[PDB]
């Protein structure tokens, strides 16, 4: 047998949004979880109240994905996914 | 769906022009079930 | 599919941050000498 | 030591420099006789291209961090020495103080102007001898009132103390003696619109909450009985003007108001109603 080939298009994956989000939005939610359980850490171990509004942030998930879909990077690993979009005609 | 909050506290439903007018970013919020249980084991 | 709230959004985002709502869950809550002598 | 240049033509010299100054050509030349008064002229644009005054002073650092090619073994030595001298400046507080105060107000989905002025707040109280304690909750949660108060915003303080329990008296009096502090260091209207979203009211009621909010602080009688129990009575005829369905018990439970108060203020506002008519 020949060595295995690997410019066959077929064995090639592409990754659209769904991969990229799935990616990006699983990390975010482990570092979400990870930060929740830190306060919930705290909250035991200091021996204070609970507050639901100190616990689950919004701007990890927020900054997470604004920063991601705003920059070139999709966290340098990856850099220039996202592109202005070219309006300078319709078959551009 | 998308939504806009504003300074003021105000939070109106977004459409793609105003938000390409205002320098906004078409996004829509997430909420989430969270469970909270005590076990005492 | 994924349940998509169709609520004024107010209500919601009220619920959000301060709502002047607390609590409402139990949830990590938490002399004389001689007679001394 | 003097150190100040002042142009000035020699050929002229019958009043002080009133020159003008081209940039296209890199001069700067007395508009009178025309002569130059200076050539090779510098840019302040052009340096600001690479690149907080107000918070951080003067003070300067650098991280350190892991690098492309290193071991773990340097990374932590350089840590721990600079955790040895972190002694040296008592800045730590204001670090971790405007991250704690980073966390709420990202909890309370507040804009970034207040967020400055609260820290601004912070910064200008930061560890005087009035203010001897507080236990860092108050002088925050006050910072974040004060924060508040500044940028044209309204937040009751039910709603702070929802967020920081400060035991309210204590609060009352951090506060006042803060606000003593900004004193040294020299409206209920915008509460309608927010209790309208938070009920989910048209534009209309809003106004009209408005009207009769201005109207009825026209009016005098109670004057006020604090601001929000008028918001809240003002709300509720408004809303009893037209055909929308809360009751009493759903608006006194959505925005923690007693049914009683609102009762006592809808009957002496329903004997005002004469006056508070728009249309
Ligand atoms: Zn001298
Ligand atoms: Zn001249």
């Amino acid at each position: 047998k020949d060595q295995d080939d690997r410019d066959h298009f077929g064995k090639k994956r592409l990754d659209l949004a769904g991969p990229l989000l799935a990616q990006l939005f699983k990390t975010l939610f482990k570092k979400l979880t990870k930060d929740i359980f830190r306060y919930m850490q705290r909250t035991v171990e200091e021996a204070h109240d609970f507050n639901m509004k100190l616990a689950i942030n919004a701007k990890t998930i927020t900054s997470g994905l604004k920063y991601a879909l705003a920059t070139g990077n999709w966290g340098s690993s990856r850099a220039g996914v996202s592109q202005v979009l070219n309006r300078y005609t319709y078959s551009s | 769906k998308p939504m806009v909050n504003e300074s003021d506290g105000v939070t109106h439903a977004l459409y793609p022009q105003e938000a390409r007018l205002r320098n906004l970013t078409y996004s829509s919020g997430l909420f989430v079930d969270v469970k909270k249980r005590t076990y005492e084991l | 599919r994924i349940t998509t709230l169709d609520e004024t959004v107010g209500v919601t985002m009220s619920h959000t941050g301060m709502s002047m709502r607390s609590d409402n869950s139990n949830f990590l809550k938490v002399m004389p000498k001689k007679e001394i002598l | 030591p003097n150190l100040n240049i002042v142009l000035t033509c020699p050929e002229c010299k019958v009043y002080p420099p009133k020159i003008v100054e081209r940039f296209s050509e890199g001069d700067v030349v007395c508009a009178l006789c025309g002569l130059v008064l200076s050539d090779k002229l510098v840019d302040t644009r052009s340096e600001w291209r690479t690149f907080n005054p107000l918070l951080d002073g003067n003070n300067l650092s650098t991280r350190i961090g892991k690098g492309e090619t290193t071991d773990m073994r340097f990374t932590k030595e350089l840590n721990k020495a600079q955790g040895k001298n972190v002694m040296d400046k008592k800045d730590n507080e204001v670090q971790a103080a405007f991250a704690k105060i980073t966390m709420l107000c990202d909890a309370a989905e507040l804009p970034k102007i207040v967020k400055d002025c609260a820290k601004e707040a912070y910064k200008l109280c930061h560890d005087e001898k009035t203010l001897k304690g507080k236990s860092m909750e108050s002088i925050m949660a006050a910072s974040i009132l004060i924060g508040c108060r500044r940028a044209e915003v309204a937040r009751t303080f039910k709603e702070i103390q929802s967020l920081i329990h400060v035991k309210t008296k204590e609060f009352g009096k951090t506060l006042n003696i803060m606000k003593n502090i900004l004193r040294g260091k020299s409206q209920n209207l915008t509460y309608i619109p927010r209790f309208c979203s938070h009920l989910g009211l048209p534009m209309q009621v809003t106004t009209s909450a408005e009207y009769t909010a201005k109207k009825c602080k026209e009016i005098k009688e109670i004057a006020g009985k604090s601001p929000i129990t008028i918001a809240v009575v003002s709300i509720y005829l408004n809303i009893l003007l037209f055909q929308i369905p809360i009751t009493a018990a759903k608006v006194g439970q959505t925005l923690q108001v007693t049914e009683g108060t609102i009762k006592s203020g809808y009957k002496i506002l329903y004997e005002h109603r004469d006056k508070l008519v728009d249309p």
